[PDB]
């Protein structure tokens, strides 16, 4: 029993898996396709930065609380503190986790810490705070865009910006990547992949992946096409960022 | 099953004088500075100790006058055929620490290394009885193997109580029994003990008795382990020139 | 006028140089950040290209200044303060400063006392000399006349008056408190 | 490629192939040396009851009248002329802490460090700040202790120029109860580098120049055959290591000579680290009678 | 010098912002922005924000009370709302908050724990009422209350059905229910300075700089669920009566909303 | 932690395909591999690679299956990183490493392909095994994740379930018939179990074994999992750095070459092990 | 906050007057301090004030779903809470090793001594149990704790009574005190312990050593003991070398100790029991 | 290469070290007293001679008679190599004409009560006294530096014993 959140119940399943049903599969769709994406940057007020980014069902918050004081040893560290709201997902899980809300933030440490210079920004940590509100699909390259985003509004400097993408496996016959899925195309899914890069320079800053199976030409065709959607991904981002500099503008 | 034939054996086929064969070894850890195993039985304790070195994050504890002891205790999931989880941070490893720390530094002889941290780890593999005194005897071998000064060899080991007599060097058999078993740690050099632990009900007359008879076990694992340390040194020794 | 993004590049090492803000790679200057890019002209016809964030654009108190500050912490040896107003213009990155002993008079006196010239919780004005190295310690001075402490809360929660050189008293009631009033 | 794996044997104890039933007295905690009228301690002891009691494992020497022991293995304790290698660990004000095999954190007072060239007038803030531009954290120095205070701690300085900041060369760690008390660690070998010998257990392995004080970086290329020459030097001495011998000039050069059929790599395999040891061993055992 | 530069606009009787004291901010809500929960419920003061995701889930009961479903509500004030909370467990805020939820739920009876109940004494509903706020420029628990219910009103639950051959009980995830609540219970806010000078909604500062802090909620029934009056410089009933008066006017006006939007939709 | 110039001197000896050690750039060193250590567990292996010593415990329990696999059993995973290894670990500095360790292993198996489950269930929705592992690190030398990956698949080979049959009876009274035949245990395969790959990137040349000295020089590391097949399971990349798109094709490439061998002598070693018997006397920290 | 360091002067004193046998308020080396026993109006609540050292205790009970290895008798949760009050060092979550080190202690001494009776307490083999638990709160610290701890928790054990069940096959019935009367526990053997303290690295020992003693000491042999003279636990802390006659001499001062603690503590009960049969809502007890 | 004896007679500059360490590791001054230990280094910081040697009492004598034999074995090692060195001389080169004298002052007496005693100036005496207390303080660090302290802490306290009134006052010039 947990003595810092309220009395309820010890155990509690949910109704789902007392359901009587096939699900819906997806079927058919073009595979080098994209959803449509809505990136706006300066949403919140008390946060030095902040960013949103909405891709289907996936709808993710990043602030980025800046400097707080704490060569190669005087370098700048950012900690990033990844986590699902509790009403994401077709289950419930307590607040804290402690599996693979940890799993996630040092993927976006590890994807983040090439981007950012922190030679600039000594003695300093960077607390990120990444909040996914609802689970739709590629979550984690959402999550990467998001802190990127969220960055480059604070002002804290860089060298390019962090596009992510994730993919998917069709278990059919004829298995081909999926792009840009969703929560059931990932499900229902064998293997699953999530690059990020730094299109201007074209070099990845951290990957991850996992198989019910694969091989090795096909994961390569996978990088590949994971590359492609950022590279037709960043624009997007390029303008959000552009729109917050002018309402900047605009209020004084 | 039972603990005492009749005749006065017991199930491993030991009388109640006698314990079994430790076999150990000192050296196995080259990247520290001081390592020890030990397996006295089907026990398999392992200790470590990173010497006498520099305080960081001082946090204003660096005692000036003596060292400052900082011993750790690990119980493995596998250890027991039951699995458990969280062998640190539970109430019992704890205790252990503090019965190890309050140990050695009564034996560590601390006045030497002042303001500097002599770091003890102990991690229990396997378990089948006596598990604290494995732990006492491989962080003794390690502490002599990292060239610590200390009084003595701290030997412990742990006797019991049944049908009137008493047995030393249990087994979890006889320890799952619920009989009185009473764990101790002395310095044979001058007859004291360092520690004394004891956990059951049994009589007070019944007192003297166990703790002779845990005295002399540990005499008999004294004898060993210096005969165990004595090979070590004479082959260093050797090779030395 | 130009927002730039902290991948794009700017221009040829050749038909600019970096300012701040800013980084090189091969033959060419790429942006670092999301912000107003101005390529500035010396009279030499090199431009220097920078780039800022105008929401907080640059601020910097320069030794012959006159800033203001708050005494939060005191000691026999020298009196902490936090900087509100360089000059006029409030910045919400309040600095750290501090002030020295021998350094509150121009008599230099060594008979000067903090106590009876600082307490904490007062507005004073001040003089910067040194910025600081590792923690940007700014050293305020008040060795002058019309420097030191302005408005001062009384006992418990009266604004007094500066009477004279080393006086302060409150009206409503009769106190006489001990600063080194400013003018 | 090649890749290889191997179950793990039993290791063969005692030291048979030598057969030298030592000539030593060696002793244990609780341990009695002898008792006597007034026999003073040394370290490795103690007194109890008008006794004196041992408190260390190893060999004891009995000097005209003080009885002291000499463990086999202990961390740098500091002398007063050793030199020694250092690695740095932290930048203070006043000074640089760096980290030996010793049981506290040395130091190098900020008056001790050479300056570039000869330019000597004195210290001043200036310096207190070039104080981290030229003596990064975690950079080495080959120094000599200059005293030991009270507290155990070294105070270590720099007489000269050969000694100051290193290149980039290796370096290795070992016990300092396994270089063997003598003179002129810093050697220059035949072989094509050079080699620096701790009173701590610190080695540093470097290729020898041509001009003949670590204030300008020297972040060149090294010929192959100068890097080979620095791995097998490293492989010899974790061999000899490993075996528990001594170490110095010659046992390193034999050791090298030994490992010239066995190739740069195949010679950490237990079974060609022990040969080319017994060898070197034998060899300098029977040359020197 | 803020309290200076504050009490100039108080006795000018307005605020820096441009709000008569007496007036809130632009209240906004947003319903059924969300799929993965039962109920959602989008709500924002201006710069303040927050979120309700309500879950339903399954569970057995008590043994002093079988015939009630549990509602478990939750706050969370995770560091990106602001700057003075940091990564880690809850601090206190949240959990006066959170108790402060729970005793409203309790009392006001919105709800009855039995139109949860399934098969008593073996299976019960249990709402997961998770709480976050994005952004705490002051007065969360206003907020925090009118989510609260705007999601507690959008949540639709299936229809379950037992089996007594199988023993087990089946859901019917396309025929659904909508929930029951019979109070709109609502929540104002006052911040009371040095003695008599209560404002309404009061942001960030004018919360740092007070003496007090006060909040009741005033069901539609001319009734109070709660009077929380931590701490503050004291009040007589004629400073308390007409916050009870501006609460009623609250009441009606941030109803007519709700209905508005469920209306709207 | 070390220098510059040290990395510098690396990091030409990588380039000019050299290194401290006198190997090339795609050479590990001997590992010495050990299995049926302890014997209170249902499987055990122990390895030894260069400076890094890492012990596995197996133990095969009783429980219930997962709601949505009641068809089969499953594999947890913890790892105690002992502050043996380096004393910067304790009660909490560990965590963070061994929580990374634990969710890669994870990531592994969350195959369907490796351990048949099925083989591990008795009754559906009623009764199962658990694979509990259990990974013990001793010391820090790197390389960590591969002999790790070593350790459990030497450990599952080494693995020895006993048969069970639980009958049930009405009026809820259930009991379980042992086989009595120590002999008579069953086994699972590994066939498909892979091996982690451990590619540090130095210079524009990417190294296997990365020893540390060579990690403290890298900017990024790529950690492939492969089958004796040839198949690539998982493709994670750690580092504080970045990483060129087409390096990773020649990692992955070499990953693949890599499994391949290390498949085949672990095989070979583990059956000879097996061939030899109680013979063996087991030697371990003796 | 912390604790205010320890004078030279106070130390050397003590010492002094310890080599000469003299304590510091009066008393002897082997003497307690005058302890009282208070209780409450809810049956299992007692407050013992040993001199100064005041320690509550309060016992509850549940039933729940118990263990599988023991699916027949019942279960018991000891906790030891060092409350503010009783010092200034004692801040939440800092002074974790005496809690450690007591916790087990007590845990110790009264569960794996079989001081209750864990069967008694069985309702349906296998679906709900009893489920004991006793919480002990510090409110005043000085010197001897243990000693405190556990004549409160026996107390408490002794001065605590259930709500009555009636059970048919599974249909358990429970009841309120209005109901029914509540019936009390199964106590086979009341323990307490007995603390004494080694000065001079075993030269001297005392018993209930007060804050200083205890600041001045190295060494600390717990001694548990009933009145049939049945060892229970025992153990050394400190870092001390004792020896064999110490030990023995020190168990056969406890055995005429617990025999007096126990004759009160049985007078306590008995007296609170007259006035409870009397209107009245305390029972005191003094040594 | 060096070997401890000689990290311990390095501290020492004021007088003949080699003989100093032997009296050390043959265990002269681990059972005399404070003084007495003073008065066996007057044996060596004075250099003049005198017209009467003075009659010593046998508490204060013998240690004197074990120095002699030290000494006598130094003599012989140097002989050995020969180092065209003398053993009465070497021997006597050392003057205990002020053992009396100085034990008398380190128990606390008047400069008056112990210029009287010899047929020696005072100067001489002043110059003795001060090599002796920078002699102690070298031998306290040589103690210091073997591991042992009850020395060290008697030759300071010897130095305690002596700075009283005169032998260390300051320089007018000062």
């Amino acid at each position: 029993g947990d003595h810092r959140r309220i009395r309820g119940p010890e155990e509690s399943q949910p109704p789902q898996l007392y359901a009587a049903d096939e699900e819906e599969a997806p079927g058919t769709r073009d595979p080098t396709r994209l959803r449509p994406v809505y990136a706006r940057a300066g949403l919140l007020s008390q946060a030095k930065g902040s960013a949103y980014l909405e891709a289907g069902g996936t709808k993710v918050l990043c602030a980025v609380s800046g400097p707080r004081q704490a060569p190669a040893a005087l370098r700048g560290r950012l900690l990033c503190d990844f986590r699902r709201a509790p009403f994401a997902g077709r289950r419930r899980r307590a607040p804290p986790g402690g599996c693979e809300e940890r799993e996630l933030a040092l993927a976006l440490q590890e994807a983040l810490e090439p981007a950012v210079r922190l030679g600039r920004y000594p003695r300093a940590q960077l607390e990120v705070s990444a909040l996914l509100l609802e689970d739709g699909g590629s979550a984690l390259a959402a999550a990467l865009t998001a802190a990127a985003l969220a960055l480059a509004d604070a002002g804290v400097e860089m060298y390019d910006l962090v596009v992510g993408c994730g993919l998917s496996l069709a278990p059919g016959p004829a298995p081909t990547w999926l792009l840009d899925p969703t929560r059931l195309e990932e499900e229902r899914a064998a293997a699953g992949l999530t690059v990020a890069l730094m299109p201007v320079l074209n070099q990845v800053a951290g990957l991850l992946g996992s198989g019910e199976g694969g091989l090795t030409e096909s994961w390569a065709e996978a990088v590949r096409l994971g590359l492609e959607g950022c590279q037709r991904l960043y624009p997007v981002l390029q303008q959000s960022l552009v729109r917050a500099a002018r309402r900047r503008g605009a209020a004084a | 099953l039972e603990l005492l034939s009749d005749q006065g054996y017991r199930v491993d086929g030991r009388r109640a004088g006698e314990l079994r064969k430790i076999q150990a070894r000192m050296g196995v850890f080259a990247q520290a500075d001081g390592s020890a195993y030990i397996e006295q039985g089907n026990t398999k304790a392992l200790a470590v100790v990173y010497g006498p070195h520099e305080i960081r994050g001082s946090r204003a504890r660096a005692l000036p006058d003596r060292a400052l002891v900082n011993c750790q205790y690990s119980s493995a999931t596998f250890s027991t055929g039951e699995r458990k989880r969280r062998p640190h941070g539970d109430r019992k490893s704890c205790e252990m620490g503090l019965q190890l720390r309050q140990t050695f530094e009564a034996a560590i002889l601390t006045q030497l290394h002042p303001r500097s941290q002599i770091d003890i780890y102990v991690q229990v593999l396997q378990a089948d009885g006596g598990t604290y005194a494995a732990c006492v005897n491989a962080a003794t071998l390690a502490v002599l193997d990292a060239g610590i000064p200390m009084r003595d060899f701290v030997c412990a080991c742990s006797a019991g109580f049944v049908d009137g007599t008493a047995l030393a060097d249990l087994s979890h058999v006889e320890e799952a029994a619920g009989g009185p078993q009473l764990a101790l740690a002395l310095l044979p050099a001058s007859g004291q003990i360092a520690l004394l632990e004891m956990d059951a009900r049994l009589h007070e007359d019944h007192l003297e008795r166990v703790l002779e008879a845990a005295a002399q076990a540990a005499r008999d694992v004294h004898t060993l382990l210096d005969r165990v340390v004595r090979q070590h040194v004479r082959e260093a020794s050797i090779l030395l020139g | 006028v130009r927002y730039c993004i902290p991948g794009e590049r700017l221009c040829n090492l050749e038909e600019g140089s970096p300012g701040s803000g800013t980084y090189t790679r091969h033959g060419y200057i790429f942006s670092s950040l999301a912000g107003c890019l101005m390529k500035s002209s010396e009279n030499g016809a090199l431009p220097v290209v920078s780039v800022v964030r105008e929401t907080e654009s640059q601020l910097l108190p320069d030794v012959g200044a006159i800033v203001t500050c708050k005494v939060s912490s005191i000691n026999s040896r020298f009196a902490k303060v936090h900087i509100l107003y360089v000059g006029s213009m409030p910045l919400k990155n309040s600095f750290r400063g501090t002030i020295r002993k021998e350094d509150v008079r121009a008599t230099e006196k060594d008979k000067v006392e903090i106590y009876k010239s600082f307490r904490p919780g007062d507005i004073v004005l001040a003089k910067v000399i040194s910025l600081g190295d590792a923690q940007s310690n700014y050293l305020l001075t008040t060795a002058e006349n019309e420097l030191g402490v302005v408005v001062a809360h009384s006992e418990s929660g009266i604004q007094m008056v500066p009477i004279s050189w080393c006086e302060m008293q409150c009206p409503k009631t009769h106190t006489k408190e001990f600063r080194k009033v400013a003018r | 490629m090649a890749m290889e794996m191997r179950l793990p044997v039993a290791r063969k104890p005692l030291s048979e192939r030598l057969g030298r039933d030592t000539k030593k007295h060696l002793v244990v905690p609780g341990d009695t040396i002898t008792t006597d009228t007034g026999f003073m301690r040394g370290h490795g002891t103690y007194m109890g009851e008008e006794k004196l009691i041992a408190s260390v494992a190893g060999s004891v020497e009995r000097v005209n009248k003080l009885i002291c022991v000499k463990a086999l293995k202990t961390r740098y304790i500091g002398e007063v002329g050793d030199i020694v290698v250092g690695r740095i660990t932290e930048v203070q004000q006043k000074r640089w802490k760096v980290e030996t095999n010793s049981r506290l954190d040395s130091v190098l007072l900020l008056s001790s460090m050479n300056l570039p060239g000869g330019e000597l007038r004195r210290r001043s803030a200036e310096d207190e700040l070039a104080m981290r531009g030229f003596l990064q954290e975690g950079d080495l120095i080959s120094a000599e202790v200059q005293a030991v205070f009270s507290d155990g701690a070294v105070s270590l300085h720099t007489r000269s120029l050969k000694y100051g900041k290193l290149g980039q060369g290796v370096l290795v760690q070992v016990s300092p109860s396994l270089v063997k008390r003598q003179k002129t660690h810093f050697h220059d070998l035949p072989c094509g580098a050079s080699v620096i010998l701790g009173n701590n257990g610190f080695i540093w392995i470097y290729p020898t120049p041509e001009h003949k004080g670590g204030f300008i970086a020297n972040l060149e290329p090294v010929s192959l055959a100068d890097r080979e020459v620095i791995s097998r030097l490293r492989n010899c001495i974790i061999s000899l290591v490993t075996q528990r011998m001594m170490l110095y000039d010659t046992s390193i050069l034999y050791c090298y000579e030994a490992s010239l059929p066995h190739q740069i790599k195949d010679i950490l395999k237990p079974e060609i680290m022990e040969e080319i040891v017994m060898e070197t061993r034998q060899r300098l055992l029977e040359q020197e009678g | 010098e803020p309290l200076e530069y504050y009490r100039r606009f108080l006795k000018e009787n307005c605020r820096p912002d441009g709000r008569e004291l007496g007036e809130f901010r632009t209240t906004t809500v947003n319903i059924g922005s969300i799929s993965t929960a039962d109920g959602s419920a989008l709500v924002k003061l201006g710069n303040t924000t927050v979120i309700c995701g309500v879950k339903a889930e399954f569970a057995a009961p008590s043994t002093d009370a079988p015939d009630k479903g549990y509602v478990v509500p939750n706050v969370d004030l995770p560091p990106l709302c602001s700057s003075r909370f940091r990564s880690g467990p809850p601090g206190e805020e949240a959990q006066v908050a959170s108790q402060f939820i729970a005793d409203v739920i309790e009392n006001s009876q919105i709800i009855q724990k039995e139109d949860l109940c399934i098969s008593p004494g073996k299976l019960v509903w249990v709402l997961y009422c998770d709480l976050i706020c994005l952004d705490y420029d002051g007065n969360i628990l206003d907020a925090c209350t009118f989510a609260l219910l705007a999601a507690l009103k959008n949540v639709q639950l299936p229809e379950v059905t037992i089996n007594e051959e199988t023993a087990l009980a089946e859901v019917n995830l396309k025929k659904k229910s909508y929930l029951n609540i019979r109070t709109h219970p609502v929540a104002t806010s006052f911040a009371v300075f040095d003695d008599t000078l209560l404002i309404v909604d009061p942001t960030g500062e004018e919360e740092h700089l007070a003496t007090g802090t006060l909040t009741i909620v005033m069901d539609e029934e001319g009734k109070l669920c709660c009077l929380h009056k931590p701490g503050g410089s004291g009040l007589t009933g004629a400073k308390l009566q007409d916050c009870m008066s501006r609460a009623v006017t609250r009441h009606k006006e941030v109803k007519k909303l709700m209905d508005e939007v469920i209306k709207s939709m | 932690t070390l220098s510059e110039a040290e990395k510098v001197y690396i990091v030409h000896g990588v380039q000019e395909d050299l290194r401290v050690d006198g190997r090339g750039c795609e050479d590990y060193r001997c590992v010495e591999v050990e299995t049926d250590v302890v014997s209170n567990t249902s499987g055990s292996a122990r390895v030894k690679l260069g400076h890094t010593d890492i012990l596995v415990g197996v133990k095969a329990e009783m429980g219930t299956p997962k709601l949505e696999k009641p068809n089969e059993g499953y594999l947890e995973f913890f790892v105690d990183c002992s502050a043996s290894a380096t004393p910067e670990f304790e009660g909490r500095g560990g965590d963070d490493l061994g929580t990374e360790i634990a969710n890669t292993l994870y990531r592994i198996f969350n195959n369907k392909s490796s351990v048949d489950l099925k083989t591990l269930c008795i009754s559906p929705r009623e009764h199962c095994w658990v694979l509990y592992v259990d990974v013990l690190l001793l010391e820090c030398g790197g390389n960590l994740f591969d002999a790790i990956s070593i350790a459990v698949k030497a450990a599952l080979f080494n693995t020895r379930i006993p048969r069970v049959r639980v009958l049930e009876d009405e009026e809820g009274s259930k009991d379980i018939e042992l086989s009595d035949d120590p002999y008579d245990c069953i086994r699972l395969s590994v066939e498909n179990v892979p091996c982690i790959v451990t590619l540090c990137k130095i210079g524009y040349r990417h190294v296997v074994d990365a020893t540390l000295q060579e990690e403290a020089c890298s900017l990024a590391s790529l950690l492939v999992s492969v089958t004796s097949k040839g198949v690539v399971t998982c493709m994670r990349k750690v580092g504080k750095g970045s990483l060129d798109p087409e390096s990773i094709f020649e990692m992955m490439e070499t990953g693949k070459r890599v499994g391949k061998v290390l498949h085949a002598s672990l095989q070979s070693v583990v059956h000879k092990e097996e061939s030899l018997g109680p013979k063996r006397q087991k030697v371990g920290f003796l | 906050m912390k604790e205010t360091p320890l004078s030279n002067c106070e130390r050397r004193f003590l010492l002094r007057a310890i080599e000469e046998k003299k304590r510091l308020d009066g008393r002897q080396t082997y003497d307690y301090r005058n302890i009282r026993i208070s209780f409450g109006t809810d049956y299992g609540c007692c407050i013992v004030e040993l001199g100064k050292t005041r320690v509550l205790g309060q016992v509850s009970c549940e039933l729940v779903s118990p263990k599988l290895n023991r699916a027949t008798e019942g279960i018991l949760f000891f906790n030891l809470e060092l409350s503010q009050m009783a010092a200034p060092a004692f801040e939440p979550g800092r002074q974790s090793d005496l809690l450690v080190k007591l916790n087990r202690l007590m845990e110790r001494c009264l569960r794996n001594s079989k001081c209750i009776d864990t069967e008694s307490l069985c309702v349906v083999a296998g679906e709900k149990v009893w489920q004991i638990r006793v919480d002990l709160h510090l409110l005043n610290h000085d010197g001897n704790i243990i000693d405190a701890a556990s004549i409160a928790a026996i107390v408490a054990l002794c001065h605590f009574r259930r709500p009555d069940v009636s059970v048919q096959g599974d249909e358990v019935t429970l009841y309120t005190p209005e109901e029914r009367d509540p019936v009390p526990l199964s106590i086979h053997h009341m323990p307490i312990c007995v603390s004494f303290a080694f000065f001079q690295q075993g030269t001297y020992l005392l018993v209930d050593p007060n804050e200083r003693e205890e600041r001045v000491m190295d060494g600390l042999l717990v001694i548990a003991m009933n009145k049939h003279r049945e060892i229970c636990t025992i153990q050394s802390s400190g870092g001390i070398m004792l020896l064999k006659d110490q030990v023995l001499r020190c168990s056969k001062i406890a055995g005429v100790k617990v025999a007096e603690i126990t004759e009160l503590i049985l007078k306590a009960l008995e007296n609170d029991q007259k006035v409870r049969k009397e209107g009245g809502k305390f029972g005191f007890a003094e040594s | 290469v060096i070997e401890m004896k000689g990290r311990v007679a390095c501290e020492i500059s004021s007088a003949d070290e080699l003989l100093l360490t032997e009296m050390m590791f043959n265990g002269l001054f681990n059972d005399l007293s404070a003084e007495q230990a003073t008065a066996l280094l007057s044996c060596f910081v004075f250099q003049e001679n005198s017209s009467e040697m003075p009659k010593l009492t046998e508490q204060l004598a013998g240690p004197l008679r074990q120095m002699q034999e030290c000494a006598k074995r130094i003599a012989k090692v140097s002989a050995e190599a020969k180092l065209e060195i003398d053993e009465e001389t070497y021997l006597s080169s050392f003057k205990p004409h002020l053992m009396d004298v100085v034990y008398t002052w380190a128990t606390g007496a008047t400069f008056a009560h112990i210029c009287k005693m010899t047929d020696v100036f005072e100067g001489s005496i002043i110059r003795c006294m001060r090599r002796l207390e920078e002699l102690l303080r070298q031998m306290c660090q040589a103690a210091k530096a073997i591991g042992n302290t009850e020395l060290e802490n008697k030759f300071a306290e010897g130095i305690t014993k002596i700075k009283r009134d005169i032998v260390f006052a300051a320089s007018l010039y000062l």
